[PDB]
């Protein structure tokens, strides 16, 4: 009796969210700091993947 | 390299506090596991308790309202003490030494592991009457 | 307790281990000799410890559904002994117990006729005497002890042993009869007959 999970490679993920913060920074400044960090609370379905 | 040499009174009056010792020549008792195991006439020999290399005991949850495992530093040995003794607790003991090997057959950061034993070195064996 | 298993001398046995595991397994093998220091066989389910020879075998579960089977190739009469069977797997906790005590018994062996010695009363200036009657170096250790008066058959004050194994692979065992000194020189001679198998030994002793 194991536990689901899910893989994603970390390189990968770090590169695309490097070119998603560079974009972003299209409409927010280039020397503003933007951080990520998990969902802020709700029902199941929207706290998770 | 390790020799195991037991040493106990052989006859305890009911209800009194067993108390046998295990010797050591072979090497350092910090390194290793310990463990008592007793041979009971007319069954099958019991696993009744050990101590960790860091100074920890685990006991048999039969036994472990009784028993209790001690290990010196100056010296190399190791003793156990039983408490309340009765007509049951007749048996030869063994003092052996233990390895801990992990068991993993899943991702190490979920768990899905456990701790398994094993003794590859054993003691003569004292005999212990009541 | 302890569950029997017969093998023939020199041919490859399989021991099968009770209780068995839900998930992955790391089993340790056993072998306890009655009385003596026991020598496990295995501690991982392929790895043995310097020195076991390469007879004494374990299954690794390389697949799920595997089971632990003792197997000994060219069983020999010193491979006869009690075997325990440590169980330890995920599903379970900690396996506190060993496994059911396997007797293993090696047939065939060569039968030997009993070696036998009767010892009158040494004792005697202590008011006791006991006849002491000694088997050893035979096989299979099962045999039977009769005493005699002359003709006789005694029937009380004996004390037997139930045979027991020794270095030779052999058994050996003892007999004492218990009698007062006045009994001992009254009856001419003392015979001590031991039956193995179909084999009857007598030795007679009488005092001086
Ligand atoms: C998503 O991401 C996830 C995370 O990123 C990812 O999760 C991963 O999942 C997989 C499976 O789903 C996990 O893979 C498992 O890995 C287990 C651990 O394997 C490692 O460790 C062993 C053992 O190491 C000990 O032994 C060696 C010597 O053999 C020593 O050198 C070691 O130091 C260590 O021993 C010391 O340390 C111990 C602990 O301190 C002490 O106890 C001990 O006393 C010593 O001091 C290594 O052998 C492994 O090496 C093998 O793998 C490397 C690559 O890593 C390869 O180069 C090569 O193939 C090596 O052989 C490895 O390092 C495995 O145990 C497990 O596989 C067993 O379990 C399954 C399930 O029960 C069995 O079905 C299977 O058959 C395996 O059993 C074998 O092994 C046991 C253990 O001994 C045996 O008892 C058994 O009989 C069988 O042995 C047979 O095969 C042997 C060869 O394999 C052979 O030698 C034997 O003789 C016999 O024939 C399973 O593979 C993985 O760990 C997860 N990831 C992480 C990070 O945890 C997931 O995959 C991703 N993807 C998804 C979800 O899609
Ligand atoms: C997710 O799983 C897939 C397949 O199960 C992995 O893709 C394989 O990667 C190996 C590289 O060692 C290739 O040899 C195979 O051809 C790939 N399979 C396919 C179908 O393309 C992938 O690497 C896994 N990703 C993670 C993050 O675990
Ligand atoms: C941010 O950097 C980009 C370079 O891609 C440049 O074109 C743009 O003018 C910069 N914006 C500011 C506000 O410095």
């Amino acid at each position: 009796i194991r536990q689901a999970h899910c893989n994603v490679s970390k390189a990968t993920w770090n590169e695309t969210l490097g070119k998603v913060v560079k974009q972003l920074r299209k409409h927010f400044g280039n020397n503003t700091i933007i951080r990520f960090a998990n969902s802020s609370g709700g029902d199941l379905e929207v706290t998770t993947h | 390299q390790v020799q195991l040499q037991e040493s106990g009174p052989g006859l305890v009056r009911p209800s009194e506090t067993l108390s046998v010792t295990c010797i050591v020549s072979g090497g350092s008792i910090s390194n290793y596991y310990w463990t008592w195991i007793r041979q009971s006439p007319g069954k099958g020999l019991e696993w009744i308790g050990y101590i960790s290399d860091r100074e920890t005991t685990t006991y048999n949850p039969s036994l472990n309202s009784r028993a209790v495992i001690s290990r010196d530093t100056s010296k190399n040995q190791l003793s156990l003490q039983l408490r309340s003794v009765t007509t049951a607790d007749t048996a030869i003991y063994f003092c052996a030494t233990a390895r801990r090997g992990q068991r993993i057959y899943g991702v190490v950061s979920f768990g899905e592991f456990f701790y398994y034993y094993y003794m590859d070195v054993w003691g003569k064996g004292t005999a212990v009457t009541v | 307790y302890v569950s029997p298993l017969s093998v023939a001398l020199g041919e490859t046995a399989r021991i099968s281990c009770g209780r068995q595991a839900l998930g992955s397994r790391a089993v340790q093998w056993y072998q306890h000799k009655p009385g003596q220091a026991p020598i496990l066989l295995i501690y991982n389910n392929q790895d043995r410890p310097s020195g076991i020879p390469e007879r004494f075998s374990g299954t690794p579960d390389i697949n799920f559904g595997t089971t632990a089977t003792l197997t000994i190739s060219g069983v020999e009469v010193g491979d006869e002994a009690d075997y325990y069977c440590h169980m330890w797997d995920s599903r379970s906790g900690f396996s506190w117990s060993f496994g059911g005590a396997t007797r293993l018994t090696v047939l065939s062996q060569p039968k030997a006729a009993p070696s036998v010695t009767l010892f009158p009363p040494s004792e005697l200036q202590a008011n006791k005497a006991t006849l002491v009657c000694l088997i050893s170096d035979f096989y299979p250790g099962a045999v039977t002890v009769a005493w005699k008066a002359d003709s006789s058959p005694v029937k009380a004050g004996v004390e037997t042993t139930t045979p027991s194994k020794q270095s030779n692979n052999k058994y050996a065992a003892s007999s004492y009869l218990s009698l007062t000194p006045e009994q001992w020189k009254s009856h001419k001679s003392y015979s001590c007959q031991v039956t193995h198998e179909g084999s009857t030994v007598e030795k007679t002793v009488a005092p001086t």
